[PDB]
Formats: C-alpha cells, structure tokens, sequence
C-alpha cells in the first residue's frame, strides 16, 4: 500500500521517520517557493525550482501531494524526501543535476526532445525523439562528441527540436558561453566555484534576474556557469 | 569487449568490460586509472544516468560504446 501510493520503495520506512529536521524556512519569489540559504541547503533550492519552472508533476498522487505541499510551504516532507532518495546528510552539499536524474524516473514527461547525431561532415546521421522529465545532453547548440563513427570520425549529440518542456542537464562540466549559444529555456541553474565549496543558483530568463537563497540579486548569462536548463518551447 | 570513457579533460579512455559487468565495476576501473572515487563519479550512456545496480546489458551497452563521466559538484 505504502509503496503503491507513493510511487517509491521503502515508503512505509520513510514516512515513519522524522522530517522536521528538513523544514528549512522558505518565501515565495516571483510566484516561486525558494528556500533561504542554511546548511548548505542551495542544491535543494535550485533542484525544486526547475521542477517549478518545468511546471512537472509526479506520477504518483501520493508524491504530487507532498510535491504540492512544498510550494505551499510545508516543505519538511519533501526535503527530508530528496535527502531520503539521493543519499545526502543533512547540512552536506549535495549534486542538483544527479538529483534531478534520480528524480526523472518518478516524474510525469511533460515534452519532447530530438537529439541529432551528425558527424564533422555529415557522414553519418540519425535523429531520436527522446521523451523523458530530465535528458542528459549538452546545453548548448554545439553539442558534444560521442565517439567514432564506422568511418573513424567523431559523432556531434545536439539537441535540434523541442516540444513541450524537459530539463537538459549538461554533460560536462559547468559551461560559460555567450547567451545566443545555449538551447532556448526559461531558467539556467549556475555552478560557482568559490574555491572545496560550491554555490547553486538558478537564473530566470524571463526576469532577467537570478534566483539565490530567497533574495532575487542581478546576473548575466552570457557569464554564468550553466550547469542544467528548463528547456521549452 | 572494449568501451569509451570520455574523461575530464576531453581525452577519451578505453576499459576493458563484460555485458555482465555492473556500473560499480566501470567505476572501480575509472577509479583504478583515473584515480577519482566512485562516489565522485557520474556515468551518463545515451543521455541517461546509469544507476549503480544494473549491468551493461540492461542498458543495451554493445560493443565498442562510450560512456560520458562527469564530476560530482558539491553545493
Ligand atoms: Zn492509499
Ligand atoms: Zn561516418
Ligand atoms: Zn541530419
């Protein structure tokens, strides 16, 4: 039952445990719930809100109604949930973009997404329709190499045509280029090497702005280091 | 058989594996010759994230394919 209503294994050990520990305090920005920055807790802010800027919803009714609970404030449940599935100590840092792949399986696809497989001088092609909440590929127009083709050269993975909206998390590391260069989104989540720490942050397009914390400070995508983007059409 | 590892930098490993082999395998073999541990390590196959329980073969990994690692950021 635990486990059919929920949609994940060991539901019934999870919801006997304690979340008040995770009820981190939270504001709404820009209709957005965001978490105030506390024990390194910046991952988890900039993961829900790509799932909030993907306006995705989860396959269960039972993980919908904590996922619906959290932007209406009562985030104890679902926090304490992503530190539950991905693995994570409380007050450690923690991966978004390996949280968001650990999240697609429970999550409802809501797009589309054609991935092109051209080489250097088109000797080899191939198109693919992929249709998952969260696809690994590169956040650019470039795209990424993927090995030999049966003619010795590298094949070239970009992303050609979109429908609907998915999250594509970059396969690499976090990325700097030009604006006009990345895949069309609505929110870029940027990777800050502060020096061995690092800080999340998820910049609206839209807006112009840039989430952090609970606060809304300026920011340039020419120079943000983009890690995953909402992509949408 | 033999499979691809983009690696870091951009320069592309080759390990030597089994279809029965599991993703934990792949990534005592990055470990062993990249010397970046496991729990550091991301596995990405056709735009998917390759969970550490399965094998090669559940994700219809065939001869001669390539694997993207990627570092895991700590925010
Ligand atoms: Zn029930
Ligand atoms: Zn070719
Ligand atoms: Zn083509």
């Amino acid at each position: 039952h635990m486990d059919s209503h929920y949609g994940f294994d060991k539901a019934g050990e999870f919801h006997m445990l304690d979340h008040t520990g995770f009820a981190f305090p939270s504001e709404v920005v820009n209709g957005r719930r965001v978490l105030k920055t506390t024990d390194n807790n910046c991952w988890v802010n900039v993961t829900c809100l790509q799932l909030q800027f993907a306006r995705f919803r989860f396959k269960s009714a039972g993980l919908q109604a904590m996922w619906e609970s959290y932007c209406t404030g009562d985030v104890a449940m679902f926090v304490h949930w992503l530190y539950w599935l991905t693995g994570v100590d409380k007050g450690q840092p923690s991966d978004s973009e390996n949280a968001l792949n650990m999240l697609s399986k429970y999550i409802v696809p809501a797009g589309s997404v054609t991935i092109e497989r051209v080489t250097h001088d088109g000797c080899c092609c191939s198109k693919r329709v992929v249709t998952a909440p969260v696809v690994n590929a590169s956040v650019l127009k470039l795209g990424v190499e993927d090995g030999l083709c049966p003619h010795g050269l590298n094949y070239i993975d970009k992303v050609v045509v979109v429908k609907g909206t998915t999250i594509v998390v970059n396969v690499g590391k976090p990325v700097v280029a030009p604006s006009h260069l990345f895949l069309k989104g609505v929110s870029y989540t940027t990777f800050l090497d502060n020096g061995v720490a690092g800080h999340y942050t998820v910049f609206d397009h839209d807006t112009g702005m840039v989430h952090d914390g609970d606060v809304f400070v300026p920011g340039d995508l020419n120079v943000s280091p983009v890690t995953n983007v909402v992509v949408s059409e | 058989m033999q499979i691809f590892v983009k690696t870091l930098t951009g320069k592309t490993i080759t390990l030597e594996v089994e279809p029965s082999d599991t993703i934990e395998n792949v990534k005592a073999k990055i470990q062993d010759k990249e010397g970046i541990p496991p729990d550091q390590q991301r596995l990405i196959f056709a735009g998917k994230q390759l969970e550490d329980g399965r094998t090669l073969s559940d994700y219809n990994i065939q001869k001669e394919s390539t694997l993207h690692l990627v570092l895991r950021l700590r925010g």
